[PDB]
RNA sequence: UGCU
RNA sequence: AGAGAAAUCAA
C-alpha cells in the first residue's frame, strides 16, 4: 500500500482521507483509479485561463462549502452524490471524467453534465476529443500510458476493470495471524458450524411444590443489639436558650453549666470532657477552631493506625492464613418498641416548616391541601423533631468537612423555635480529618442531651450530669468515625417523609375515588395484624407509626437491611396472594426464607421486622 | 471587519501552539470535542462552595468593590452578593432585548394560562403510558429533517442541495422570523438549542387515559392520574379528476416475506386515459394520465422554484414509477405507513426513476429541468412538459 | 412488619414501596476485589458438572455439554449445542418481521456507524498508561497508536476502526512513540486486548454481598458496540423483550388482557440465579451465526459478529490487589498462588496479575445479547405463554386449560432456560396460579394496575451548576417521577416543597446569613426563589421557567426584569430547556501531560466552533484534516465578506 | 458561626 | 479507642 510512481505525492496525500479505502473490495486500486481521474482533471485544467479567470474549475476532492460558493456565483446548483468533476466556464458546461474499458458504449449518464470517456490505453471518445484541445489529449494519453504500464507491471488489469465496472463493495477481512490468536481458547472456528442435527432433548425435571404455609423466619439468639447510630434518636432532648445567635447560646450554656460524670464507659473515656469544654469556650469567643490538646489522642484516634500496627507487629506470632471475618450475631433489643412508642409522642411545635408552593389551578389546591394535612398529621411528633435534629447535625458536620484541616472544629446542633429561643439538641465535634475519599471515616465526638440513661442500650456512650438554671439534664458523649457519603445522605434525611405521605395520599385518593367527592378529612379504619388479633387503628396513627418505622429503617440502613427488604418483597407479595385466596407454587429447591434468613445477623430493626413477620397468621386457609 | 482579523489571529495562534492537534482529521472533532479528564456529581460540593469567601468567578468589568461595606471584588473573583447587586443599582437594557432573550418560555407560560380547566373528577381510571409528542411545535416536522431545517435556518450558505431537499420548508421561514432577534442577543449554541426545542418532535412516554393532543401532552403530569382526571377545553397538495374513462381501481399487492406472514398494501391507479388538475400552493396545472404512464404535463409555477415534491405527489397518485409500488425497497414492509414514508424519502433522495419513466430530450425549449426545477438553464431538459 | 400489611382500605401491594430503603446510606464496597472476582470465576467451573470437578473442568474450551450432564437440581453452567441450533431456528422462523429490521440495520445503518460514538462510554483501561482513563482519552490514544503503527489514517466509520484493530494484530512489533517509546509485541498486545479491568460496583442497593463489574478495552469496544447495537435492533421489535425502548408497555398490556374463564391462568415472576457466571459466549456466537446465516448475510458479516465473543472466550480478568492474609492482628495482601487459599485449582490460569477463564461471562458486559440467548429458549411448541425478560428478570403468563398442563409448561420453561445456562433461581421464582399478582423489574402488578416503584429515591438535592439551571433540573426530575406513576399529587407537591427548601438553604437564602443581611440594609428586595422570596412554581407548573412565570404573574416587574436579563452583565459576559442566560446564570469557582493536550484540544475546538456553525447541529463529517478545513473555511469567509479586494488579499496574506 |  | 462488615478507614 505505497504511492504509485506515476501519481504525485500531493495527489496521494489529498486522496488519503476522502473515502474508506481499507474497508472496500479491491482497495488500493479504486483509490488509484480515483487518483487517475483527479490527475486527468488537473491536466485538463493545467494553467488554462479565460476572461482573466481559470477556464476550468475542478470540483473533485474539494470542500463542499467552497464548491457551493463557486456554484452559486455561476447560477447553478449540484447534488452531493452526482456532482461534476469540473466545469467549463468558456462554454458554460460541466464535465465529469469517466474511465471506461470500451469506447463503443459511450452511454451518456445524465443530461446534467456531459461525460468524458477515456480508455486504459489513451484514446478518448470522439465527443470529448473534439471538445478539448490536442495538447490536453496528448498529456492524458501519456499519463494513461504510464498508468497502464504500471498496471501491467503489477498485473492488476482484471482488478482495474472490475473497479471500473463496479461502484463500491464493502468488505471486512480478518488476517491469518489474528485467526490463530482468536481460536486459541475455543473448539470452533471463526464461523461456527457444529456437526450436530438440531433438536431439543426431552429432559426429566422435578415437580413444583405448593407453598401451603408462609415461611417462618429464624430469630437469632445472642446479646441484645446496642444502639449504633450517629445520634440518640428518640431519647434526644433539647435545652431552651434565650433568643440569639448560636454563639450567644453556646456562651450562655458554657457560663451556666456543671459537668459531673454519672456513668463511665471504657469505649469513651471520661477524660474527653476537657476537650468538649474547651470547644464550648472556643466557640463562645467566636472561633470554632482549636489547637490540639493532650486529651485528644485518645479522643479522635490520633496516630491510632500506626499505634495499632506496631502493637500487632510486636507479637507477630502464628502462620499466614486466609483472613476470616466473623460478624457477631445479636438478638432483638427490647428498646425497639420503646423507641417506636416514644417517636410517636405528641409535641407542641409543628417541627415541619416548609414553604407552601403557589396555587394557580384547582389541581394545585388539592395537592397543597393534602400536603398541609399530612404535615399536620406527622408534624407535632417527636420523630419530626428527631428528623430535624438529624438534618441540622448532618448538614453542619458536612459543611465543615470539605477541607483538610488538622485542627478541631466545632459544629453545635442548635435549632430555633418560632418564638426565637435557641434549642441545644447537642453538639458534633470534628477532629483532624485528612480525608481523601468519600468512603473515608472522619473522627467525631458526639455530645448530646439524653432523656433517660440505659447502660444496655448505650454501652459506649458516657453520661455526664449537666446542670443549667435549676434544671438538670443528662449529656451523652461518644467517639464515632463517620464517612462523607453517610453525612451527605443524612443531610437530606427529610426525604423520609415521602413514603408515609404516599401511603396517606393513596388512601385518601382511593376514598375520594370510590365515590365522586374530595373530603380531605377522611379517617378510615385500617385493620392490621397487631399482636395476632385483627385490631385496626386510625389512618392518622398508622401514618404516624409508618414514619417512625421508616426513620428507624433509614438511620439503621446497611447491607443486611437492603438484602432483608429486597428478599422479603417477594414474601410480602406471596402473603398478599394468599390473602386474595390464591395458590402459590414453588420449584424444586425453593427456599425463599433462606434468602431472608441470611440477612438477619445483628441489625435491630431487621430483627424487629422479622418478629413482626413472625407475629402474623401463618396459614390463611 | 475586525472579527475576521480576530479569527485569523486565533487560527494562527492555534496552529503555532498546537501543531499535532491541528494535524488531526476534521472528522475527529466528534471525538475530541468531549476531551476532558474530569470524572458523584458536584451536588455535594455546593453548600460549601457557595459559602466560600469568593465563589463568583467574574470577568473584569465596572463593579463597585465596596458598597455599604461590601467587599465584593478581590481582583477575577467576586462575592456571592454581586448577583443580587445586579438586580438593583445596576444597568438596564432595551425592552426589545428582554422581550427577545426568552421566547420559547413565554410561549410555554402563555399556553398554560390560556386553557379553561374543567371540574376535577375522581374515579378508578387506570392510565397506560403511551408515546406522544412532548410539547407543541410551531410546525409539523419529522424527527429526521430537524438537523437539516436547523442548518437551513442558521447556515443557509454552508449546506448541500440534498440537505435543502430533506428539510421542511415553511417552518424555516417562521423560525427565521422568530429567531432573528434571539440569535443577535444570545449565543449560537443557545440559539440552536432554542430552535430545536421549538421544532423538535420528541415522542416521550406520558400517562394516557384519553387521547392526548400535543397541547395536552405538554401539561399531563396533573391532568390525569390513577385517581383523578380534570378535563381541558397526499401531504399538502390536492387533486381533482376532470375526465376519467373508468373509475379508480383498488387493486392490492401482497408481499410474502415467509409462507406464514403476509402484508396487504393497496396501491391506487387509474386505467385508460385520465386528466387530473393538481394544485399545491403556487404550483398549479393539469396533466394527462395513462394506465400507468404519463402523456403530457402542464405546470404553472414561479420561476426558479423547486418542483420535486409535487411530481413525487403525482407519481404516487397513479402508481406510475415502478420501484416503489411493485418492486419492494429491498426489505419487507411491515405496514403501509412506513411504506408511504420510505417511498417519499428514497425517491426524494434520488429521482432517477422519474427521469427514466419520462425520458430526456436534447433540446433546451422544454421548461422543466432534470433537477426538477422550473425554468432554469441546463445542458438538457426533461421532455413532455409544458406550461399553461 | 405488621404495619406494612394493611387488611382494609388499601392493598398490601399498594404499601410495597414501604419495603424500600430510599433514605439512608447505600452500601459501599471496602478493600480488595480479588476475593469477589475469584468467587465469580470459580462458579462457571463448579456448576459445569453435576458434581464439583473444577480440576478436570479447567480443560473445556467450549461449554457444550450433553443433556444427561445438565444439573436439573442446582445451577448448571454450559449449553447444549443442538438445542441452541433448534432454538435459534425457531426464534428466527417466528418473529420474522423483527429480523428484516436487523437486515436493514446491517445493510444500511451498520456501515454508517462512526467510531466517535465510542467516546460516549464509561472509563476505559488504557494499555499505554495502565490506568483507568475517560473514554475520549483512551479512544484518542488508541487511534494515535493505530495510526503510528499501521502508517495510515483511520476512517471515520466504526467498520474502519474494526478493520484497523484487526490489521494491527498482524504486526509482530508495535510502538507508541510520542519522550515515550513504549514497545509491545503481538502477544503483549493480544493480552492487553483480552484484559478486562475489574472494579467494585459502588453504591449498589438491594444486595447483601458486594459484586464487581468490568469494562472492555478500547481494542474490543468497537466490536462490542457493533454486536450490542445489533442486539438492540433485534430486541426493540420483539414482544418478549423487556427493553426500556418498549417502555415496559408489554407488561401493562399483559396485565390488562382478559382470559377465558374456564382457562387456568398463572403468572411466574422470578430472578435468574448466577446469570453472568453460567452463560458461555460460544452459545451467543452460535446463535448469531445462525441468525446471520438464515438471513443470507455475507460471510464477512458473520466473521465480524464473532470477534467480540471469541476475544471474550480468552478473557484475562484482572484479579485486583490480592487476597488478605493474617498472622495475628496484622493484615497483608498477597497475590493468588503465593499462599494456599480456597482457590488453588486456578493457580495454573495466572498471567501476571490477571486470571484466564474460558467458561462464564462477567458482570458489566454483553447485557443486550444475554437477553437474546434467554429468549430463543422460549420459542418451543410446548410453551404457549407470554414471556417478558430483561437481563436477570423475567415474567411468564401461563394460559393453560388444566393445572397439570400448567405445571408441565412451567417445568418446560425451567428446563429450556437450562439448555443454554440461564439457570432461573429456585428461591426467587414464585408462581401465582389463579390470576396475576407479580413483579417485573421495579414494577409491581396487581389485577389491572401496574405501578412503578422507585429503586433509588429521586435526589431532591440542589445540583452544582447554578440556581437558575438547578431549579430546572430539580423540577424536571420531580415531573419525570410523577409522569412514571411513582409519585402523585400530594407526594409530588411534598417533594417540590422539600426540594425548594433545600434549594433555598444551599444558596444562603434561608435563615440569617451574610447574603440575607446584605439584602437588608441595601434594600435589595428578594424577587427570585434563590433570593429567599416566596415560591412561584406550583405542582401544575413544573414545566415553565421561573423568570417567564414571574413576568407573566407580575413579580419581576420590568425595571428589575431589564436589569437581571442584561446581556452585558459582568457575571456572564433529560436536556435542560430552561434557564435563559441572566445575572443568576453564573458559574462557580473550582499524567500531567494530558492537561496540556486538554488545553490544546480546547483551543482547536474553540476555533472550529466559530468558523463551523454546522457542527453545532450535525456531527462533523468532512474529508481532510483540521488544518486544511480551517484554512479553506477562513478563505471562504474572507471572500464571502463585503470588503474590497485589497483587504481580502492582505488578510489572506496574513494567514499562515 | 442561624434550614424547624 | 471507635467506625464498621466478609475489609478497609483511623493519613
Amino acid at each position: 500500500t505505497d504511492r504509485p510512481d506515476h501519481i504525485d505525492s500531493r495527489v496521494w496525500e489529498l486522496s488519503e482521507t476522502q473515502e474508506d479505502w481499507i474497508t472496500q473490495v479491491h482497495g488500493h486500486v479504486r483509490r488509484v483509479v480515483e487518483c487517475w481521474k483527479y490527475t486527468i482533471c488537473c491536466l485538463i485544467s493545467n494553467m488554462h485561463t479565460h476572461r482573466g479567470a481559470p477556464q476550468y474549475d475542478v470540483f473533485k476532492w474539494q470542500d463542499r462549502s467552497t464548491i457551493e460558493w463557486i456554484c452559486s456565483k455561476k447560477k447553478v446548483q449540484y447534488p452531493e452524490r452526482d456532482t461534476p468533476d469540473l466545469y467549463d466556464n468558456e462554454r458554460a458546461v460541466a464535465y465529469k471524467v469517466l474511465l471506461v474499458s470500451d469506447l463503443s458504449d459511450h452511454s451518456p449518464t445524465s443530461g446534467i453534465y456531459h461525460d468524458l470517456a477515456f480508455n486504459l490505453e489513451g484514446e478518448a471518445e470522439e465527443s470529448c476529443a473534439l471538445v478539448l484541445r490536442g495538447s490536453q489529449l496528448q498529456d492524458i494519453k501519456g499519463f494513461l500510458c504510464r498508468a497502464l504500464e504500471w498496471v501491467v507491471s503489477n498485473n492488476l488489469t482484471q482488478e482495474v476493470v472490475e473497479t471500473i465496472s463496479g461502484e463500491a463493495k464493502l468488505q471486512f477481512s480478518v488476517g491469518t495471524t489474528f485467526r490463530t490468536l482468536l481460536k486459541r481458547d475455543t473448539d470452533w472456528d471463526v464461523i461456527p458450524t457444529p456437526r450436530v442435527e438440531p433438536n431439543v432433548p426431552r429432559i426429566e425435571g422435578r415437580r413444583w411444590t405448593q407453598m401451603k404455609k408462609l415461611p417462618l423466619l429464624k430469630e437469632k439468639e445472642g446479646p441484645p443489639s446496642p444502639w449504633r447510630a450517629l445520634l440518640l434518636g428518640a431519647d434526644s432532648e433539647y435545652i431552651v436558650c434565650p433568643p440569639g445567635t448560636d454563639q450567644e447560646a453556646i456562651s450562655w450554656i458554657h457560663s451556666q453549666s456543671e459537668i459531673e460524670c454519672i456513668r463511665e464507659s471504657k469505649s469513651t473515656p471520661a477524660s474527653v470532657i476537657t476537650c468538649l469544654t474547651s470547644s464550648l469556650q472556643s466557640f463562645a469567643e467566636g472561633n470554632p477552631v482549636r489547637s490540639r490538646i493532650h486529651e485528644d489522642i485518645i479522643a479522635f484516634g490520633i496516630n491510632k493506625k500506626q499505634e495499632k500496627k506496631q502493637s500487632a507487629s510486636s507479637s507477630a506470632s502464628g502462620e499466614w492464613k486466609r483472613a476470616e471475618y466473623q460478624v457477631e450475631e445479636m438478638s432483638l433489643p427490647p428498646w425497639v418498641e420503646e423507641e417506636m412508642v416514644l417517636l410517636r409522642s405528641d409535641q407542641e411545635d409543628n417541627w415541619i416548616e416548609l414553604e407552601k408552593n403557589a396555587i394557580y389551578t384547582e389541581v394545585d389546591g388539592v395537592a397543597e391541601g393534602l400536603v398541609d394535612k399530612y404535615i399536620e398529621i406527622v408534624g407535632r411528633t417527636k420523630v419530626a423533631s428527631v428528623i430535624e435534629k438529624w438534618q441540622i447535625a448532618a448538614t453542619r458536620t458536612f459543611s465543615q468537612l470539605h477541607t483538610d484541616r488538622s485542627r478541631i472544629t466545632a459544629c453545635p446542633i442548635i435549632t430555633r423555635d418560632p418564638s426565637g429561643n435557641c434549642q441545644f439538641w447537642g453538639m458534633v465535634l470534628l477532629g483532624p480529618h485528612h480525608v481523601k475519599r468519600d468512603t473515608d471515616n472522619a473522627p467525631l465526638l458526639i455530645a448530646e442531651i439524653m432523656g433517660e440513661d440505659t447502660e444496655e442500650k448505650y454501652p459506649k456512650h458516657s453520661v455526664f450530669s449537666l446542670k443549667v438554671e435549676e434544671k438538670q439534664f443528662l449529656l451523652s458523649l461518644k467517639i464515632t468515625s463517620f464517612s462523607r457519603n453517610k453525612l451527605y445522605t443524612f443531610s437530606n434525611i427529610r426525604r423520609v417523609l415521602i413514603q408515609p405521605a404516599s401511603i396517606y395520599s393513596q388512601v385518601v385518593l382511593s376514598r375520594a375515588a370510590e365515590n365522586n367527592s374530595l373530603n380531605l378529612e377522611v379517617n378510615p379504619e385500617i385493620q392490621l395484624y397487631l399482636e395476632g388479633a385483627q385490631r385496626g387503628m386510625t389512618l392518622y396513627q398508622w401514618v404516624r407509626m409508618i414514619l417512625c418505622l421508616e426513620f428507624l429503617m433509614a438511620i439503621y440502613n446497611n447491607p443486611q437491611m437492603e438484602g432483608f427488604l429486597a428478599n422479603m418483597r417477594r414474601l410480602h407479595m406471596s402473603r398478599h396472594a394468599m390473602m386474595e385466596r390464591r395458590q402459590v407454587f414453588l420449584p424444586f429447591g425453593s427456599r425463599p426464607e433462606d434468602k431472608v434468613n441470611e440477612c438477619i445477623i445483628n441489625n435491630p430493626i431487621v430483627a424487629y421486622l422479622a418478629k413482626g413477620w413472625n407475629s402474623m397468621p401463618n396459614v390463611y386457609y | 471587519e475586525c472579527t475576521l482579523r480576530a479569527l485569523v489571529e486565533e487560527y494562527n495562534g492555534a496552529c503555532k501552539e498546537a501543531p499535532k492537534e491541528m494535524s488531526k482529521q476534521f472528522t475527529d472533532y466528534n471525538t475530541f470535542k468531549r476531551y476532558t479528564t474530569s470524572k458523584h456529581a458536584p451536588q455535594m460540593r455546593l453548600v460549601y462552595s457557595v459559602r466560600k469567601p469568593w465563589p463568583i468567578s467574574m470577568t473584569p468589568s465596572k463593579e463597585i468593590p465596596l458598597v455599604f461595606n461590601g467587599t465584593k471584588l478581590k481582583d477575577t473573583r467576586a462575592n456571592i452578593v454581586v448577583p443580587d447587586y445586579w438586580s438593583k443599582y445596576g444597568s438596564q437594557t432595551s425592552l426589545e432585548v428582554v422581550n427577545a432573550i426568552l421566547y420559547a418560555e413565554d410561549l410555554k407560560v402563555q399556553r398554560f394560562f390560556s386553557t379553561e380547566w374543567g371540574e376535577i373528577r375522581y374515579g378508578r381510571m387506570l392510565p397506560f403510558r403511551k408515546p406522544v409528542q412532548a410539547c407543541p411545535t410551531i410546525e409539523e416536522v419529522n424527527p429526521a429533517s430537524i438537523p437539516h431545517t436547523l442548518l437551513q435556518v442558521f447556515c443557509p450558505q454552508y449546506t448541500t442541495l440534498d440537505s435543502k431537499r430533506k428539510a421542511h420548508m415553511g417552518a424555516v421561514e417562521k423560525l427565521k422570523r422568530v429567531m432573528e432577534p434571539i440569535c443577535k442577543v444570545q449565543t449560537q449554541e443557545s440559539a440552536v438549542h432554542i430552535a430545536r426545542s421549538l421544532i423538535d418532535s420528541n415522542k416521550k412516554w406520558l400517562p394516557t387515559v384519553v387521547d392526548h393532543t400535543p397541547r395536552t401532552a405538554e401539561m399531563a403530569h396533573f391532568l390525569c392520574s390513577k385517581y383523578h382526571y380534570v378535563h381541558t377545553n397526499i401531504r399538502s397538495t390536492k387533486f381533482s379528476i376532470l375526465n376519467s374513462d373508468h373509475p379508480r381501481i383498488e387493486v392490492k399487492k401482497v408481499f410474502s416475506l415467509s409462507p406464514d406472514v403476509q402484508v396487504t398494501i393497496p396501491y391506487r391507479r387509474f386505467k385508460g386515459k385520465a386528466k387530473v388538475y393538481f394544485q399545491n400552493d403556487q404550483i398549479q396545472g393539469y396533466f394527462s394520465c395513462t394506465d400507468r404512464q404519463i402523456d403530457e404535463i402542464k405546470i404553472s409555477a414561479p420561476k426558479n422554484a423547486p418542483l420535486l415534491e409535487p411530481l413525487l405527489d403525482i407519481c404516487y397518485y397513479g402508481s406510475f414509477i415502478e420501484p416503489g409500488f411493485e418492486q419492494t425497497f429491498g426489505f419487507y414492509p411491515a405496514g403501509k405507513r412506513e411504506f408511504v414514508d420510505s417511498f417519499f424519502m428514497h425517491h426524494s433522495k434520488d429521482h432517477k426513476a422519474f427521469l427514466i419513466h419520462m425520458g430526456l430530450d436534447k433540446d433546451l425549449s422544454l421548461p422543466l429541468s432534470p433537477e426538477l426545477n422550473w425554468k432554469e438553464p441546463a445542458l438538457s431538459k426533461v421532455c413532455r412538459v409544458t406550461e399553461l | 412488619m405488621n404495619l406494612f400489611t394493611p387488611l382494609s382500605e388499601i392493598n398490601p401491594t399498594t404499601t410495597q414501596e414501604l419495603l424500600y430503603a430510599y433514605t439512608g446510606p447505600a452500601p459501599v464496597a471496602y478493600g480488595t476485589r480479588t476475593r469477589a472476582v475469584l468467587e465469580n470465576i470459580i462458579r462457571p467451573y463448579q456448576y459445569f458438572y453435576k458434581e464439583p470437578n473444577v480440576q478436570r473442568a479447567l480443560d473445556i474450551k467450549t461449554g457444550c455439554k450433553e443433556p444427561e450432564d445438565i444439573n436439573v437440581e442446582g445451577p448448571s453452567s454450559g449449553f447444549h449445542t443442538a438445542s441452541v441450533l433448534k432454538l435459534a431456528d425457531n426464534f428466527f422462523r417466528k418473529y420474522r418481521p423483527a429480523m428484516e429490521k436487523l437486515k436493514y440495520w446491517i445493510l444500511v445503518k451498520l456501515p454508517k456507524l462512526k467510531y466517535a460514538e465510542l467516546s460516549k462510554g464509561r472509563q476505559t483501561y488504557s494499555f499505554i498508561h495502565k490506568r483507568n482513563l475517560p473514554a475520549p482519552i483512551a479512544l484518542e490514544e488508541t487511534v494515535e497508536f493505530l495510526e503510528q503503527n499501521l502508517r495510515r489514517k483511520i476512517g471515520p466509520t466504526l467498520l474502519s476502526y474494526c478493520q484497523a484493530i484487526a490489521d494491527v494484530m498482524e504486526l509482530d512489533e508495535t510502538t507508541y512513540e510520542g519522550t515515550y517509546t513504549i514497545k509491545f509485541s503481538r502477544e503483549e498486545l493480544w493480552d492487553q486486548m483480552r484484559t478486562l479491568n475489574t472494579m467494585w460496583k459502588h453504591l449498589e442497593r438491594g444486595r447483601l454481598n458486594r459484586r464487581t463489574i468490568a469494562t472492555p478495552s478500547m481494542l474490543i469496544r468497537g466490536f462490542v458496540k457493533i454486536v450490542e447495537d445489533a442486539a438492540k435492533e433485534i430486541l426493540e421489535n420483539v414482544p418478549t423483550s423487556g427493553v426500556p425502548v418498549g417502555g415496559e408497555e408489554k407488561l401493562a398490556k399483559l396485565a390488562s388482557k382478559q382470559t377465558f374463564h374456564t382457562a387456568v391462568t398463572g403468572e411466574l415472576s422470578g430472578d435468574q440465579e448466577k446469570f453472568n457466571e453460567c452463560l458461555d459466549p460460544d452459545a451467543m456466537r452460535l446463535m448469531w451465526t445462525v441468525f446471520l446465516r438464515k438471513l443470507g448475510c455475507p460471510d464477512w458479516i458473520m466473521e465480524l459478529f464473532n470477534i467480540p465473543f471469541m476475544v471474550f472466550k480468552s478473557k484475562l480478568a484482572d484479579m485486583g490487589e490480592g487476597l488478605v492474609y493474617t498472622k495475628g492482628k496484622l493484615t497483608d495482601r498477597k497475590p493468588l498462588g503465593e499462599m494456599p487459599s480456597e482457590f488453588d485449582d486456578l493457580v495454573r490460569n495466572v498471567v501476571g496479575n490477571s486470571i484466564s477463564c474460558r467458561l462464564g461471562m462477567f458482570m458489566g458486559m454483553y447485557n443486550l445479547t444475554s437477553t437474546l440467548l434467554a429468549l430463543i429458549s422460549i420459542e418451543r411448541e410446548e410453551l404457549t405463554g407470554s414471556h417478558v425478560e430483561s437481563s436477570d428478570d423475567f415474567i411468564h403468563f401461563f394460559n393453560c386449560k388444566t393445572h397439570e398442563e400448567m405445571f408441565k409448561q412451567a417445568e418446560t420453561l425451567r428446563l429450556t432456560l437450562k439448555l443454554v445456562g440461564i439457570n432461573m433461581s429456585p428461591s426467587k421464582c414464585i408462581l401465582i396460579s389463579p390470576a396475576g399478582i407479580g413483579e417485573f423489574n421495579s414494577k409491581f402488578h396487581h389485577r389491572d394496575f401496574v405501578g412503578n416503584v422507585a429503586t433509588e429515591l429521586p435526589a431532591l438535592v440542589p445540583n452544582g451548576t447554578n440556581p437558575m439551571t438547578d431549579l430546572a433540573m430539580g423540577l424536571n426530575v420531580i415531573k419525570h417521577s410523577v409522569n412514571t406513576g411513582q409519585m402523585n399529587l400530594c407526594t409530588g407537591a411534598l417533594a417540590m416543597r422539600i426540594f425548594n427548601h433545600a434549594y433555598k438553604y444551599a444558596y444562603m437564602a434561608l435563615g440569617v446569613t451574610r447574603r440575607t443581611r446584605f439584602m437588608e440594609e441595601n434594600a435589595i428586595t428578594p424577587l427570585l426563589t434563590n433570593q429567599g422570596a416566596s415560591p412561584v412554581h406550583s405542582f401544575s407548573t413544573m414545566h415553565l421557567d421561573e423568570v417567564a412565570l414571574r413576568r407573566h404573574l407580575g413579580l419581576l416587574d420590568e425595571e428589575t426584569l431589564r436589569r437581571i436579563l442584561n446581556p452585558n452583565n459582568p457575571v456572564t459576559q433529560i436536556m435542560e430547556d430552561y434557564s435563559v442566560p441572566s445575572c443568576f446564570k453564573y458559574t462557580l469557582s473550582r499524567h500531567k501531560a494530558l492537561l496540556n493536550k486538554e488545553e490544546r484540544y480546547q483551543r482547536v475546538t474553540s476555533i472550529i466552533n466559530k468558523l463551523f456553525p454546522e457542527v453545532l447541529i450535525q456531527e462533523a463529517s468532512a474529508p481532510g484534516t483540521v488544518r486544511e478545513s480551517l484554512k479553506r473555511r477562513l478563505e471562504l469567509v474572507v471572500e464571502r465578506s463585503d470588503l474590497d479586494e485589497e483587504r481580502k488579499k492582505r488578510i489572506l496574506s496574513r494567514i499562515f
